[PDB]
């Protein structure tokens, strides 16, 4: 059940991202920033598989399977200079629309809609030069307006479209914001279509990615490269399981259905120990750890991606991915020191979740210390504070409507009222998924169906 | 017939020509001197090519066998001073001191008819010095009246004389945006009965097109009349390279007769070339089979200023040069006809004609191209030129309500009764081409 | 069954071990899998009815053990109970 | 009359023939030089058969090689056993007829028929023991479905006694070069029906496929698939050539494969015992290509080369009537014939081709007809052949003939 997924880069930071991902996979697989493969091609014994993720046009040449889509074009000719041959020109879109008027939610919906109709050729063409297809990984970066909005557009065409295929989305959150009121307005429309159509998303709260960046590097200043360059190293992390197939988890449907238990809970909270892979990895040889520290490091609040705020967090589905020459017996004592300090619901039996990938036969070795990296992978309910945040943001401006003559131009509604009538429903419908979040933290969430057969 | 005569008319004719005895010339490596270019080979002449459009003389020189016909001095003296005089004979080249008219008055007038039997027996004694002949090439704009109507006055000087070999004529059409010429659109559909009572096949082909292929694929920032001259090129050596250079799967020119002219009356069809790109973006990227053979369908390739989608599918012709086998371009229509881009009928979907040629494509150093081992030559019949034959004809008729010139076409040599009748004969081809193209 | 083994000799690419079948190593080595059907019930499942056959030849059946219709069907038990999971 | 006559024409069959006498040289033994190398005397006897014995022992191939192009004749020369022929043997016309069967046989055809007779009654006076005729064509190709045709045609006037099998190239239904080409086709086999007396049904298509299920041939080119029609051809005329234990004539074929002088196709087929009788009776195995399980046997035949058992064959046409009894009429009632030959294949321990008459043919013409109708009800290529001088009277004639065959192969249900 295991088929190739194309990426779907949108925005500054969603394009910024997948450039760092690409630059990742390539660094891994010896691929380059040229696009010819730097390993040669009589070599043909690969143990990790490129073809979900790079068409092989030339024997040499492997064009990654992804379609950059931005109304800046400055960041789109920035990666194209820097990945020469790498990416294919024909799969960037920016419309010649010029620079982004405004970073509004509406903006970017319209800028989506007015040309729906390129970037539905361009993925049917991309379907079209390949077999097997499973799925999309959208980047939201919800922070910006108006890649939000083509986000949106693009998951309310796909779902539409490819109803048959799993729908993947990574949704950037900001730490601290500028325009509150206009960042909140753009995230939360932004999360209304995603619990309308999107099937899996995961959260990236900012916070978290500037302490790690702080803590983890030497220089205090935090750039927006490496930040970004933090969530690449967790996407690739996350898509190991595919690109080296291991033998447990080799689909991402497969992984998939072990964090998805209801459609409605589609929202997840990664963590990962620090890092190797990064710039400045080389204050890792001094923690002299083994797998049981790897996974404390991982149900450790300090290393997840997002604003924790445990107060007794209420797990559903843990999930936990192990790159490296990992132990059994050393898996199976954190598996008994985890399930007598993880907080599990009393309705549900289902533990943790272990799972043991290959690492790569060409990327440097690291020593004994931290040799072993782990990703973590939790449904837990506390991303309803940080939705609650941009929700109490909402009821407190919301009773003026302030900001109202820059969602009114660009959209299908040019009138106030027809604006207000839509975020109330958004407003609404945010509502009601962190009302039903906060019903399954609960036991009756499984005994609704023993009171009423 | 081994032997092709191809006749040069009107100014754009006559540059349309040069380059294509020049990268005729380029293919085979020819140099102004020769004497085969030098004689070592087998296969570029001899064995044919060049036995078709080169003339075999005693010393072994090819002389091609090209009838330059205008009456401007300014293009005649143009095409003499360069080598390609010297490849051609003094004797075959016409010269004219003063032009026709503006455009087909006089083009098509009797006064362009009096050199008809000069030519007429320039063309015999060129049959009589060679052996064999497998029909007659035009090159002619219809921008062009005096190009067009000489063009015509040929081609049915051509079908009265001989009428055994099919007469191939390639046209050139102008923007159907804007137009520099007046008269354009009335000398293109005055020659429009002329080419139907004579041509047995066409050739459609837009100068807007070709510009913006220029501009996309090729990325130049000024496009000029040399990179049109240089793609025409392209497409006539493409269509004839298995008469030049022997192939897999060798086509003959009649093998396009029994492909392209599909009807009791249509000779039209449209021609497409993949893949083309720049130079650089060819080393750059590097595409499929199956990724041109898409690109064909393209508006852009179509080289017509039409869209192809809403035109419906008919009996094609598809030659392929350089190395390529018989799946990887199968497997292309195998996907195409799932794919079902292009409206199907039920008479012709079967007819994607597959031609194979040994003889890889060559770039021009003037005018880029996609350097690939490969290259399409699709020769496809879809009905969207009744919609670039309705377009230009609202045109003709929305002009012809007043048309503020009839006094000089009416006293010179037409009259109002000439362009009523080309009007209901273009007309008539319309309303045909749509009975035969939505029976299905 | 004779499409059923088309198909199977179809699959070959959507299989996971492109990347060994491009060597000529793996090359009938991928092969001597035999594609035999044992039928098991009447009328049954296709996925009960279905059974893997595999033959080995020298100089690699004197060393490896496989279903051989005279021993005790470790492979194919084991095989049965990982079909069923 | 062991002697047999070849003759090439269209744009494969010259390729078909010259693969077909390099697979005979292969078989018995000769360089293309025409020394001779095999041993002992039943070579010399092949020899006789097919070659010319020339001056200082050289042995030239007795095949009529036509075709409207130089390329050709200088292909089949450039190729390995190509080298010396007769300018006699080989007579090329110009230039072309343009895939029409029409203009093909009227005026492409016509210019050369005569020096073709010429030709083939002076080979037939050299030769004393000739029975048959092989015709080795494509009937896609409208210029070579012409020519064929027109020398079929021809010999069938000169000399009605002798046998007249065609090996033509059938057109695919989905090999979409050129509408024109089944309609060629079809009126090229409303001929051949009259014309000629045994013909092998040969599907692009179906080597297309035979060709990426067996040799996984990412590019299928006419070559691969010509040598496996030649060692298909060498083997089911060493059947009657070489020694065995039963030889099958052109005659006993003819007596014995057909049941009503009507009908003229078999479907053919290769191979590569128990597992020989399954590729026969398989779908993927046929180069016709039809369906067993779809069509209904009206007569079958299965020859075999090599250390073969006629107990296992008798034990396998008893299984497979047992269990094919569905597609095997009742009126015959058990359809068999099978010829066996001691000697080895070349390069192979034993071979069999496998021969057949079901009713899928009738479904072919069905299609070809539907597609010259649902073709040319917008008169579609009708000018050039009203300028030619055929007859949409003649045409319809032809389809009727053609729906007289499939309900002679229908009488006869399916
Ligand atoms: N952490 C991080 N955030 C980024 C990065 N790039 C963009 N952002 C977010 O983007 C916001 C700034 O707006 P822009 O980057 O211009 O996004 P936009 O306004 O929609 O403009 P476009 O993305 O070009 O459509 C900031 O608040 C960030 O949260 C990055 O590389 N790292």
């Amino acid at each position: 059940m295991g088929g190739e997924i194309i990426t779907l880069q949108a925005g500054q930071c969603g394009n910024h991202v997948g450039k760092f991902l690409w630059s990742q996979l390539a660094k891994e697989h010896a691929i380059g920033t040229d696009g010819l493969s730097q390993l040669p091609d009589s070599s043909t014994e690969r143990d990790d598989d490129t073809k979900p993720f790079f068409r092989e046009n030339s024997r040499n040449k492997f064009t990654p399977r992804a379609i950059m889509m931005d109304s800046e074009p400055s960041v789109i000719a920035d990666v194209e200079n820097t990945f020469r041959g790498f990416f294919d020109p024909r799969n960037t879109w920016v419309a010649s629309d010029g620079a982004s008027a405004g970073n509004s939610w509406a903006n970017g919906y319209d800028i989506g809609t007015r040309n729906q109709d390129d970037i539905l050729n361009k993925i049917d063409k991309e379907i079209d030069s390949t077999d097997n297809f499973e799925g999309f990984q959208l980047l939201h970066s919800v922070a910006g307006g108006t890649g939000s909005g083509l986000g949106s557009n693009l998951l309310e065409a796909l779902c539409d479209r490819y109803p048959k295929k799993i729908l993947t989305t990574y949704s950037v959150f900001p730490a601290r914001s500028s325009e509150v009121v206009v960042q909140s307005y753009n995230t939360i429309l932004a999360l209304r279509r995603l619990i309308e159509d999107s099937d899996a998303t995961v959260v990236f709260d900012n916070a978290s990615l500037l302490n790690i960046s702080g803590k983890v590097f030497r220089n205090p200043n935090i750039d927006l490269q490496h930040t970004n360059q933090l969530i690449s190293t967790i996407i690739s992390s996350v898509t190991n399981s595919i690109r080296f197939p291991s033998y447990m988890y080799s689909s991402m449907s497969s992984i998939y259905s072990t964090l998805i238990p209801s459609p409605e809970l589609h929202f997840l909270s990664p963590s990962f120990t620090p890092f190797t892979s990064d710039y400045i990895h080389d204050d890792i040889a001094h923690k002299g750890h083994s797998s049981y520290d790897v996974m404390l490091d991982l149900l450790d609040p300090s290393n997840s991606l997002v604003s924790t705020a445990m107060n007794n967090p209420t797990y559903f589905n843990v999930y936990n991915t192990i790159i490296g020459n990992v132990e059994p017996r050393q898996i199976s004592r954190a598996m008994t020191k985890l399930q007598q300090r993880i907080k599990f619901p009393s309705w549900s039996s289902s533990a943790m979740h272990v799972n043991i990938g290959r690492r790569s036969p060409y990327l440097p070795l690291q020593p004994n210390e931290n040799e072993v990296s782990g990703m973590m992978l939790s449904n837990m309910s506390t991303v309803v504070n940080v939705f609650e945040n941009a929700c109490n943001t909402f009821d407190k401006v919301f009773a003026k409507g302030a900001f109202l003559n820059n969602y009114n131009v660009g959209d299908l509604f040019q009138s106030m009222q027809n604006v207000q009538d839509e975020f109330a429903e958004s407003r609404e419908v945010v509502q009601s998924l962190m009302e039903d979040y906060v019903a399954a933290e609960q036991d009756s969430y499984l005994d609704d169906v023993l009171v009423d057969d | 017939m081994r032997e092709v005569i191809s006749i040069n008319v009107g100014q754009a004719g006559c540059q349309i020509g040069n380059a294509c005895w020049e990268l005729y010339s380029l293919e085979h490596g020819i140099k102004p001197d020769g004497h085969l270019e030098d004689g070592l080979s087998k296969p570029k002449g001899g064995e044919e090519g060049f036995s078709t459009f080169f003339h075999e003389t005693g010393y072994g020189k090819f002389v091609p066998r090209a009838i330059y016909v205008d009456l401007e001095p300014n293009v005649i003296d143009e095409v003499r001073n360069g080598p390609y005089k010297d490849l051609f004979h003094p004797e075959q080249l016409i010269s004219g001191k003063e032009d026709a008219a503006n455009n087909y008055a006089r083009g098509h007038y009797t006064v362009g008819r009096e050199i008809l039997g000069d030519v007429l027996d320039r063309i015999r004694k060129l049959a009589d010095q060679c052996d064999g002949l497998q029909g007659f090439l035009f090159t002619h704009s219809l921008g062009g009246g005096t190009g067009s109507g000489l063009g015509s006055l040929l081609l049915e000087e051509l079908s009265a004389e001989y009428g055994k070999k099919s007469k191939l004529e390639f046209a050139v059409y102008p923007a159907p945006q804007v137009s520099t010429s007046v008269v354009e659109p009335y000398n293109t559909v005055l020659t429009t009965h002329t080419t139907l009572e004579h041509a047995d096949c066409t050739f459609m082909v837009d100068n807007e097109a070709i510009y913006d292929m220029c501009k996309r694929n090729l990325d130049i920032p000024r496009p000029s009349f040399a990179n049109l001259n240089n793609l025409i090129a392209q497409v006539v050596s493409s269509v004839t390279a298995s008469l030049r250079f022997d192939g897999s799967l060798n086509v003959d020119l009649n093998e396009f007769q029994t492909n392209l002219v599909p009807y009791p009356r249509i000779h039209f069809p449209l021609v497409s070339y993949s893949p083309v790109l720049s130079k650089s973006k060819a080393f750059h990227e590097s595409n499929s089979v199956s990724e041109i053979t898409n690109a064909c369908f393209e508006p852009g390739n179509q080289m017509v200023k039409c869209d192809p989608r809403d035109g419906k599918y008919m009996a094609t012709c598809l030659l392929y040069r350089g190395d390529v086998v018989t799946r990887d371009v199968q497997r292309a229509v195998e996907q195409v006809k799932n794919k079902k881009t292009v409206q199907l009928v039920d008479w012709c979907p079967t007819g994607f004609k597959i031609g194979i040629c040994y003889e890889p494509p060559t770039a021009t150093p003037n005018s880029q191209l996609a350097t690939v081992d490969r290259a399409v030559c699709m020769l496809s019949n879809t009905t969207s030129i009744a919609e670039a034959w309705k377009r230009i004809d609202r045109k003709f008729d929305l002009m012809y309500a007043k048309r503020a010139f009839v006094h000089w076409y009416v006293g010179e040599g037409m009259e109002e009764g000439e362009f009523t009748e080309a009007r209901e004969d273009l007309a008539a081809l319309e309303r045909d081409y749509i009975e035969v193209g939505a029976d299905s | 069954n004779y499409k059923l083994t088309r198909v199977l000799q179809e699959a070959v690419q959507l299989s996971s071990l492109r990347h060994l079948m491009n060597s000529p190593r793996n090359s009938s080595v991928i092969n001597g899998l035999d594609a035999r059907v044992l039928d098991l019930g009447h009328g049954s499942v296709g996925w009960d009815v279905f059974t893997l056959d595999y033959i080995l030849y020298p100089p690699l059946s004197l060393v490896l053990n496989v279903n051989r219709p005279f021993g005790r069907k470790e492979y194919l038990r084991i095989f049965n109970f990982l079909w069923r999971f | 009359m062991r002697e047999i006559i070849h003759i090439s024409t269209g744009q494969c069959g010259n390729q078909i023939g010259a693969a077909f006498w390099e697979t005979i040289c292969g078989e018995h033994g000769l360089d293309f030089n025409g020394t001779y190398h095999g041993h002992d005397d039943i070579q010399k006897e092949r020899l006789n058969v097919y070659f010319n014995e020339a001056s200082s022992g050289k042995w030239v191939p007795r095949s009529i090689n036509v075709d409207l192009e130089p390329g050709t004749i200088d292909a089949v020369r450039n190729s390995a056993i190509g080298n010396l022929f007769r300018p006699d043997n080989y007579i090329f016309g110009q230039s072309s007829a343009g895939n029409v069967w029409a203009k093909g046989h009227y005026t492409e055809g016509a210019e050369l028929v005569d020096s073709v007779m010429d030709v083939i009654r002076r080979e037939a006076e050299g030769c004393d023991s000739l029975q048959g005729f092989q015709i080795t064509h494509s009937l896609g190709g409208g210029t070579g479905s012409g020519m064929g045709t027109l020398l079929i045609s021809k010999i069938r006037e000169e000399f009605p006694d002798r046998m007249m099998a065609t090996f033509s190239v059938l057109p695919s239904p989905k090999t979409s070069d050129t509408v024109v080409e089944p309609y060629n086709a079809t009126l090229s086999v409303h001929q051949l029906v009259e014309h000629s007396d045994e013909t092998f049904c040969i599907d692009n298509e179906a080597l297309y496929d035979i060709c990426q299920r067996t040799l996984k041939l990412n590019q299928p080119s006419y070559g691969d698939l010509n040598n496996l029609v030649s060692s298909v051809m060498s083997g089911v005329t060493t059947s009657l050539r070489y020694p065995g234990q039963l030889n099958s004539d052109l005659r006993k074929l003819a007596v014995n494969l057909v049941p009503f002088p009507r009908l003229h196709f078999f479907m053919v087929g290769y191979a590569p015992v128990p597992e020989l009788t399954q590729q026969m009776f398989d779908a993927k195995n046929m180069m016709a290509a039809a369906d067993p399980r779809n069509g209904r046997y009206l007569t079958v035949a299965a020859f075999f080369r090599g250390k073969v058992s006629v107990k296992e064959v008798e034990d396998e046409m008893h299984k497979v009537q047992s269990k094919n009894s569905d597609y095997f009429v009742e009126w015959i009632p058990n359809n068999v014939q099978t010829a066996v030959c001691s000697v080895a294949p070349q390069g192979l321990d034993m071979a069999a081709t496998f021969i057949a008459n079901s009713t899928s043919i009738q479904e072919l013409f069905k299609r070809v007809g539907d597609q010259f109708s649902a073709m040319f009800k917008r008169k579609a290529f009708l000018h050039w052949y009203t300028s030619e001088g055929m007859d949409e009277l003649e045409f319809s004639e032809a389809e009727s003939n053609m729906n007289d065959l499939v309900s002679e192969y229908q009488q006869y249900q399916e």
